């Protein structure tokens, strides 16, 4: 279940390993577009949240 | 130093300056201007 | 570490960090020292010659 | 006179102080963004594509 856009799930991710599984290379997505980061550098970078 | 700033030593150390100064005083005191 | 990627010589520090500080800087805004994320030893960072 | 009046040697102290400031300024200007997203070259290299 996903929300219609009226509301949306906003679950926060913290205190974990954000293995991003190179999802951009999975071809399971039609869109995978990053803006402030390079999609290939996501597994090197850390976030507070 | 983290950004490439290097300080170089002088050729004449304080000890050598002190020797030149001492020589000038010795001259001034024992032989005047000669 | 957790970021602060860089190159230098890591040595034991004599600094007393407050329990919440984790990181530390110089006058120049450079990294002075880092608390090791594991075991919490404080290490000073000296630039390589 | 030289012992009791610290201003007596002000000319030599001033030469030292002006050069120290010129270098400290050079060091601090280094951390300005100058229109960049970050003054840290490593942040640009680590996250930006």
């Amino acid at each position: 279940r996903f929300a219609s856009v009226y509301a949306w799930n906003r679950k926060r991710i913290s205190n974990c390993v954000a293995d991003y599984s190179v999802l951009y290379n999975s071809a399971s997505f039609s869109t995978f577009k990053c803006y402030g980061v390079c999609p290939t550098k996501l597994n090197d970078l850390c976030f507070t949240n | 130093k983290f950004n490439g700033l290097t300080v170089l030593p002088p050729l004449l150390t304080d000890e050598m300056i002190a020797q030149y100064t001492s020589a000038l005083l010795a001259g001034t005191i024992t032989s005047g201007w000669t | 570490f957790n970021g602060l990627t860089g190159t230098g010589v890591l040595t034991e520090s004599n600094k007393k960090f407050l329990p919440f500080q984790q990181f530390g800087r110089d006058i120049a805004d450079t990294t002075d020292a880092v608390r090791d994320p594991q075991t919490l030893e404080i290490l000073d960072i000296t630039p390589c010659s | 006179s030289l012992s009791s009046t610290p201003s007596a040697l002000g000319k030599l102290q001033d030469v030292v102080n002006q050069n120290a400031q010129a270098l400290n300024t050079l060091v601090k200007q280094l951390s300005s963004n100058f229109g960049a997203i970050s003054s840290v070259l490593n942040d640009i290299l680590s996250r930006l594509c």
